[PDB]
């Protein structure tokens, strides 16, 4: 059976009018939905094109439609006619509008690529047919099967669903879509946890095992499905038996079919299924509900179709009043694709005729030998016509791409639960180029009640609990609470810049701990002040007594200048000790410690000049020598300040903040020379006193000199190990130094008290 | 059209380029004598021998259906339809197609045949795309593909140690595919590719001259890898001859052993290693082909046209332009040479015959004629089972070398057997010579190879250098590396760089030759130290004389203690030695410090004028301080100075590195204290002795203070070496001893 028409340009066709059948029959039963309705749609489109004055006004299109019988070998055998009609009365096939199954389309494209014959399919959705290296004359008006993977990936990204539990199928549908989805999920930072492969020959116990394997990962509510129509009902039944919710994001295999969810209502509620968008053709329904086996002689298979759908016989009068109008008729979901393919071929032919036959509207001599290469490359893949028979409000565009595939256009569905009615589907969005859903219509995966989460990687860490560790994970990262000794400088790890100082709110400024250099409160701050005040009062009383005793024969025998120098040094050291408990700075702490050292040196010089006269027994020579020594010591201290006095102190590593010091931090090295000079002077003075004190003059003041020599030296010898040991701890060092300075002054004050008592009495 | 149809139980297809490719109105014109007619006659001869054979398909008679391709892809594609229309002019069922002489023709024929499950065996198609079974799952060939010669050439380069090569190719499927195979196979053998370029079909001399100039830019690539076609090879050789150069060409089957490549340029191509496919001559075919005339060869329709085109005569309707063909004209050895693929055609035919025989014996045993279920042949079963697995000896082997076995691999390709030629000169006659063979492994005859000039080419970049002098570092690739010297105080690694094994060691001839230097300070027994040594000896002699004269007098011990310090001071110079010791240095330092302390403190008793016991107790305190350091961990074994920045070949560990730094400071502090005490006491004392005694004591104190003050900066600025450290100490200790001894003895010796 061959359906042939007459026209200037003849268009081929391949429709599955008959099923596979098997080895019993040649082809078998007649397909009433995928072989008859699509063939009549092609015929109707060809008639409309022939009656269209704006589409090929002069050229009349023909038809050479054949039956593939749902077989690839039969398709090759039938396409051999298309080959040996243009190769070598055979018609002239300028292009075939055929191919409803992937294998038939692949075989036909493989055969027709060699002979340069364009082919536009209407129902073949596969990823292999997009390989232009093997099929470079194949086009289609339907999107391939890997666009829905992108659609569901975008859907998952919109709902922030990262942890998926996708289930694929076995065969050709799914065994490429799952890899396409996995490739398109990495770009959206979506990681797949568990992946099964449902097979066509598969036991129900295996389905139960698959569903149980879905329960192995607990926090995976979503599950992307690439199963076929018959491979999803079993999964739904198993899920219902195991009482799992398992919100589904399925491909076109589920769609809005009522034969896959019936009998398993309750477990599939809330699923997100996607179906290819298709609008009904108003004129096609009227055309199809007007045909009878008497006035329709063009179609050779209409006889068998009428005999099959209407159970009757034609050898004997059994059915004569049957009509298609009374019968309820539903259009095939891929009729608009068939008419779009036919119209695309017609538009390509018209564009070629305009670009090659500009003299007359009739087929000129130039276009008589139609070539497939130029028509496919420059005309077929460049059509931008509006979709015929489209809805008035809806704007539909028919165009191909670099790979010749159709334009992606999918409808997002949701399996709702009507309050008064039964279960039904409802469209909640679309996907033409970008994702678009009506979020305020999903009842079960609703935002008002909280959309279902699937991440399996929680984020309970905000600023201090962040660690971001992952034993072989890239999609998410678990954060482990780290010790507060670290800082959150980087959002990927606990930057332990310093264990002591606590970071700020931003946890970025890894520097010294912000605090105030304060250590004197009310515990012992008053006590040192009280001791200093008592020492100052004692010094003032001694000065007053000496002033009262200034004009006296007793004071004339002894050197008043030495006593005045000693009193001044004691006052200076007392003032330095009193002010040492103060906020350190550049000109405060170091100046005070230098003044204390100078006061100690002056006291040592005063003792030396008090004892040298006693040992001898020009007086101004000793005073000048002592003044020169004090000036030299002060100059040495000042030179130490200018050259080699860098001071900074802060404890950072062990549980500590910044030390309370500004410039008097490395003063131990600076004071080392002053300490050595003071020790040498004290040793010389003690030796001189030991050699001296033989002469009992000035009311035995040599006894007082020896008392000072035996007291100050002993105090220094006791304090030196204490000062060395206390130097390790900053807090201990300051108090010990102040106490030692106060005691050094107090020993001299106690020794000088006796002459004051004698003067008073 | 014309065809050769022979009735038989099994019919084999055929595709030969009988007519050469034409242009214009005529699709195909003149007859191909060598590739179309001769190969067709070889196939017919093989079929006749198979039919006459009794051990190969005895009851089955092999038919044939041969069609012409006209050396055109589209013509062959349209003519292949009669091979598939029989499975749907009475059609004949085609078991297999023995055809395909061009890569494009074979590609399209296989593309058409794979849909109808018809096996195809080629005899001259060597394209690499035909090895892709995903696109060609019913294609086989008895010839190896074109990327086996690339592997053979890479193996030749690896054997000859030619790492730096210069590969030049042609434009098209052949050159591009082969150069891609070469540059994906050479990286596995550590062979680098330099100035990789290709020539086009412009047929202009300027491009070839530019290619030659670009090749001449690099002088470390003496060998040139050519995988270009015959005309491109000839043009490149001519361009190399112009503006004469010198290169070692490693060519492929495009050059081979053809003399068309060399004509007038037999000098630049000298010593060129070329590859040619091995093809044994079929002797039985000579008698068959030479005894053919248009009178008995009625099977071949193209034989008459081939005869009239080869002999330039006419048989029927002869005009005055062409002479009438003469009688007794026959093909003989005078004007006939075998095509190089006759054996490949015969092997293809016999492979198909063996597959059919195996199927016949397997499907139905105990019978010879065709059986049931063999009327229709399954292409998949015939190809994947009975065709890809055959192990039979090549028919018509002149000597049965046992290395000519026809078998197909997993991809259906044949076995690669190439002959390695070498264009040389013998006795003033330029000719080729087979100097090797490549079946599965390279086997060359190096003795008979005549390279360019008179020595084997090197063609290697970055020639090796001494690892101890220069470090081997690859800047961008392993191909070339620069010899850059490394530091001379560090050893060498395997191939990376030079690293040091710490301070105090110097490398040697060994790879890891850094060892600790056994160097110490410089001996001064017979060296620069003479004057200080003589001064120390004189001081020791004077001290000994003073001790002797003092010991002789019996109250005419305090001076002996001071003299003992001088004696203990003298041994400090002798203590300084290059012999390493962790205790001797500390002992010498402590002894010197104690000697200085006691010598300075001996004057305290004189200045202050029971006191002897206190002086001894005071001296013990200084000694107790010296031994206190030994209690702590301050003392340590001597260590070499860390003079890494200084360019010192060797280091000396003699100062103990922990002894001097603190001992000098402690001794200086003690000396300063005692000197200040003595200076204070000297002026206070109102001469409690003889007039000269007080003056002598004052002069001694002043001299000791001056000597210590002068020696203090020397200690800090010593910059301790083998000389200055010992010399300064010796001078200081000699000055200290002389000051005490002089002021102690001169007033005494005077009176
Ligand atoms: N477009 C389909 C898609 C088809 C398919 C669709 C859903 C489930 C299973 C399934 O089997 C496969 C396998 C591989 C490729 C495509 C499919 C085509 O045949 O190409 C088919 C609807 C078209 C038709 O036959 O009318
Ligand atoms: N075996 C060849 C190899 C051939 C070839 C050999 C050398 C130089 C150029 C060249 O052109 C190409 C290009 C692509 C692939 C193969 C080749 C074939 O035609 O396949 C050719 C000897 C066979 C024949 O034509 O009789
Ligand atoms: C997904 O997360 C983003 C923030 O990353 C948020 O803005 C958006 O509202 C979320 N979508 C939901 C909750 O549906
Ligand atoms: C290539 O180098 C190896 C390495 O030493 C050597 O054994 C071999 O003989 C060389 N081949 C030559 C020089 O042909």
């Amino acid at each position: 059976k061959v359906l042939t028409l007459e026209g200037d340009l003849v268009l081929g066709g391949l429709f599955p009018v008959h099923q596979k059948g098997g080895p019993a029959e040649d082809c078998g039963p007649v397909n009433e939905h995928r072989g008859i309705q699509r063939l009549e749609a092609m015929l109707f489109a060809l008639d409309r094109i022939n009656r269209d004055p704006h589409l090929l006004p002069g050229v009349r299109l023909g038809a050479h439609i054949l039956d593939s019988c749902s077989k690839d070998t039969h398709a090759l055998e039938q396409a051999l006619d298309f080959v040996r009609a243009s190769l070598s009365a055979p018609t002239a096939i300028t292009g075939v509008i055929g191919g409803s199954y992937s294998d038939v389309s692949i075989q036909v494209a493989n055969l027709l690529r060699l002979f340069q014959i364009p082919q536009i399919s209407y129902a073949s959705t596969s990823a292999k047919l997009s390989d232009k290296s093997r099929y470079d004359y194949f086009a289609r008006t339907v999107p391939p099967d890997f666009f829905q993977a992108k659609a569901m990936a975008e859907i998952l990204r919109f709902f922030n669903w990262t942890y998926v539990s996708t289930v694929a199928s076995e065969g050709d549908y799914g065994e490429t879509g799952i890899e396409a989805f996995e490739l398109e999920a990495r770009a959206r930072n979506i990681c797949v946890a568990t992946s099964e492969k449902v097979g066509r020959a598969m036991s129900r116990a295996a389905f139960e095992g698959v569903v149980r394997a879905l329960l192995q990962k607990p926090s995976a509510r979503v599950a992307v499905l690439f199963t076929r129509s018959e491979d999803a009902r079993e999964l739904l039944a198993a899920s219902q038996r195991l009482n799992a919710s398992f919100t589904w994001v399925a491909s076109d295999g589920w769609g809005a079919l009522e034969s896959v969810v019936a009998g398993s209502e309750g477990a599939a509620e809330g699923a997100i299924t996607i179906e290819l968008a298709s609008y009904p053709i108003s004129d096609f329904a009227s055309y199809f509900q007007s045909l009878d086996p008497w006035n329709n002689s063009r179609n050779p298979w209409f006889r068998e179709f009428w005999e099959q759908r209407f159970r009757c016989s034609f050898r004997q009068r059994d059915c004569a009043a049957h009509s298609l109008r009374a019968v309820p008729f539903e259009q095939e979901s891929k009729i608009m694709f068939v008419v779009n393919a036919v119209y695309a071929m017609a538009h390509a032919l018209h564009n070629m005729h305009r670009a090659l036959c500009p003299n007359t509207t009739r087929l000129c001599d130039a276009m008589r030998p139609v070539n497939g290469r130029r028509l496919y490359k420059d005309f077929v893949l460049n059509v931008k016509f509006d979709a015929p028979f489209r809805p008035a409000d809806t704007h539909n565009e028919v165009r191909f791409d670099r790979f010749g595939d159709g334009i992606g256009r999918y409808n997002i569905f949701t399996y709702l639960r009507a309050g008064s009615g039964r279960y039904r589907y409802q469209k909640v969005g679309y996907w033409a180029e970008g994702l678009t859903l009506d979020t305020s219509l999903i009842p079960w995966a609703s935002p008002s009640a909280g959309p279902l989460p699937a991440s399996r990687c929680s984020e309970p860490c905000l600023q201090n609990e962040v660690k971001s560790v992952q034993p072989g994970e890239v999609c998410c990262w678990l954060c482990i609470p780290c010790q507060p000794y670290e800082y959150r400088l980087d959002e990927f790890t606990c930057a332990d810049c310093g264990l002591g100082y606590w970071p700020n709110a931003s946890l970025t400024g890894c520097f010294e701990l912000p605090q105030e250099y304060i250590r004197w409160g009310d515990a012992w701050a008053v006590g040192p002040v009280t001791i200093a005040c008592l020492g100052a009062l004692a010094t003032l009383f001694v000065l007053g007594v000496f002033v009262r005793h200034n004009a006296t024969p007793v004071v004339k025998a002894s050197g008043r200048e030495l006593c005045y120098i000693l009193l001044g040094g004691v006052f200076l050291c007392y003032c330095m000790t009193f002010i040492f408990i103060a906020k350190p700075s550049t000109a405060v702490c170091t100046l005070r410690r230098l003044g204390l050292g100078t006061a100690f040196s002056v006291c040592y010089s005063a003792l030396l000049t008090k004892t040298n006269r006693i040992a001898r027994i020009s007086p101004a020579s000793q005073v000048a020598i002592c003044l020169a020594l004090i000036s030299g010591q002060l100059l040495i201290v000042v030179a130490w300040l200018v050259v080699e006095a860098p001071g900074t102190g802060k404890e950072t590593a062990p549980e500590r903040r910044e030390v309370v010091t500004l410039r008097c931090n490395h003063r131990d090295a600076s004071m080392l020379g002053s300490l050595a000079y003071n020790v040498l002077l004290i040793a010389l003075c003690t030796l001189y006193a030991f050699k001296t004190r033989k002469c009992p003059e000035n009311f035995n003041e040599a006894k007082f000199i020896g008392f000072t020599m035996y007291t100050t030296c002993i105090i220094w010898l006791a304090f030196l190990p204490i000062f060395y040991v206390t130097s390790s701890d900053y807090r201990v060092q300051t108090t010990t130094m102040c106490v030692s300075v106060s005691l050094s002054g107090s020993v001299v004050l106690g020794c000088l008290f006796a002459p004051k008592l004698h003067i008073i009495l | 059209r014309r065809e050769i149809k022979i009735e038989g139980d099994l019919v084999l297809g055929g595709l030969f380029p009988i007519n050469e490719k034409g242009t214009g109105t005529e699709e195909c014109g003149r007859i191909n004598e060598d590739r179309g007619i001769q190969r067709l006659e070889a196939m017919l001869f093989a079929i006749d021998e198979i039919n006459k054979d009794d051990y190969l398909l005895p009851g089955v008679k092999l038919g044939v259906h041969i069609l012409d391709t006209c050396s055109r892809d589209t013509y062959a594609l349209e003519q292949s339809l009669e091979f598939v229309r029989a499975s749907l002019n009475i059609p004949l069922l085609i078991a297999g197609v023995i055809g395909g002489s061009y890569s494009s023709v074979s590609i399209q024929v296989a593309n058409l045949l794979r849909l109808f499950q018809i096996p195809q065996i080629s005899y001259a198609s060597t394209s690499a795309k035909l090895s892709d079974k995903s696109r060609y799952d019913y294609f086989a060939r008895t010839v190896p593909p074109d990327f086996y010669q690339a592997k053979a050439m890479a193996e030749i380069l690896r054997f000859f140690n030619w790492t730096y090569v210069s590969t030049v190719a042609s434009e098209g499927d052949y050159g591009e595919t082969g150069i891609e195979a070469f540059e994906q196979e050479a990286r596995l053998r550590n062979i680098c590719i330099a100035t990789a370029e290709k020539v086009g079909r412009s047929n202009i001399r300027k491009s070839y001259d530019s290619v030659i100039r670009e090749l001449l830019q690099k002088p470390n690539a003496r060998v040139v890898v050519l995988f270009m076609r015959s005309d491109d090879s000839r043009e490149l050789i001519a361009a190399a001859s112009r503006a004469n150069a010198s290169f070692t060409w490693v060519a492929s089957d495009g050059w081979g052993a053809q003399e068309s490549i060399i004509k007038g340029s037999e000098h630049v191509a000298y010593g060129a290693i070329t590859l040619e496919l091995a093809s044994q001559p079929v002797r039985q075919f000579d008698r068959y082909f030479q005894s053919l005339n248009p009178y008995n060869n009625h099977r071949n329709p193209w034989f008459r046209d081939f005869w009239e085109q080869k002999f330039q005569c006419s048989l029927q309707n002869k005009r005055n332009h062409r002479r009438v063909c003469d009688k007794h004209l026959a093909i003989d050895s005078s004007n006939y040479e075998q095509e190089s693929k006759i054996m490949f055609v015969v092997n293809a035919v016999y492979a198909m015959a063996h597959a059919l025989h195996k199927m016949q014996r397997t499907l139905c045993p105990n019978t010879t004629k065709l059986c049931d279920a063999m009327k229709i042949l399954d292409g998949k079963k015939l190809y994947k089972d009975y065709l890809l697995k055959i192990n039979f000896t090549a028919p018509f082997n002149p000597n049965k070398d046992a290395d000519s076995i026809v078998k197909f691999d997993t991809f259906g390709d044949g076995m690669g057997r190439y002959n390695v030629f070498n264009f040389q000169n013998v006795g003033g006659k330029y000719s080729y010579l087979k100097v090797g063979h490549w079946a599965e492994t390279l086997s060359l005859d190096v003795n008979s190879i005549h390279w360019s000039r008179n020595s084997v080419p090197t063609s290697q970049c970055s020639d090796p250098c001494a690892p101890n002098e220069m470090k081997n570092m690859q800047p961008g690739d392993v191909c070339c590396w620069i010899c850059i010297p490394c530091e001379p105080y560090e050893y060498l690694a395997d191939e990376f760089t030079c690293m040091d094994c710490g301070s105090g060691q110097w490398p040697t001839a060994d790879l890891t030759g850094c060892y600790d230097l056994p160097e110490d300070y410089i001996r001064w027994e017979d060296a620069w130290a003479i004057g200080p040594v003589t001064i120390a000896c004189l001081g020791f002699m004077c001290t000994c004389m003073v001790v002797t004269v003092f010991i002789k007098h019996n109250n005419t011990e305090l001076c002996y203690i001071l003299l003992f310090g001088v004696g203990l001071s003298y041994c400090m110079t002798f203590f300084f030695i290059a012999k390493p010791s962790p205790v001797i240095c500390a002992l010498r330092r402590l002894g010197l410090g104690s000697s200085f302390a006691i010598c300075y403190s001996a004057l305290l008793t004189k200045t202050n004028c029971s006191p002897s016991s206190q002086v001894f107790i005071c001296l013990g305190l200084i000694l107790v301080q010296i031994v206190m350091v030994s209690v702590w961990l301050i003392l340590e074994a001597p260590g070499t100075r860390r003079y890494t920045l200084a360019e010192k070949r060797e280091t000396v560990i003699l100062k103990c590195n922990v002894k001097d730094s603190s001992m000098l400071i402690s001794l200086t502090y003690d000396v300063i204290l005692v000197i200040l005490c003595t200076v204070y006491a000297f002026k206070t004392r109102k001469c409690p002795e003889n007039f000269n005694e007080a003056k002598f004591i004052g002069f001694t104190m002043y001299t000791t203070c001056i000597i210590w003050l002068a020696f203090l900066p020397i200690f800090y600025v010593t910059s301790s070496d083998y000389r200055v450290q010992t010399t300064t100490m010796c001078i200081s200790v000699s000055l200290s001893g002389f000051v005490v001894l002089g002021c102690l003895f001169a007033p005494k010796v005077h009176i």
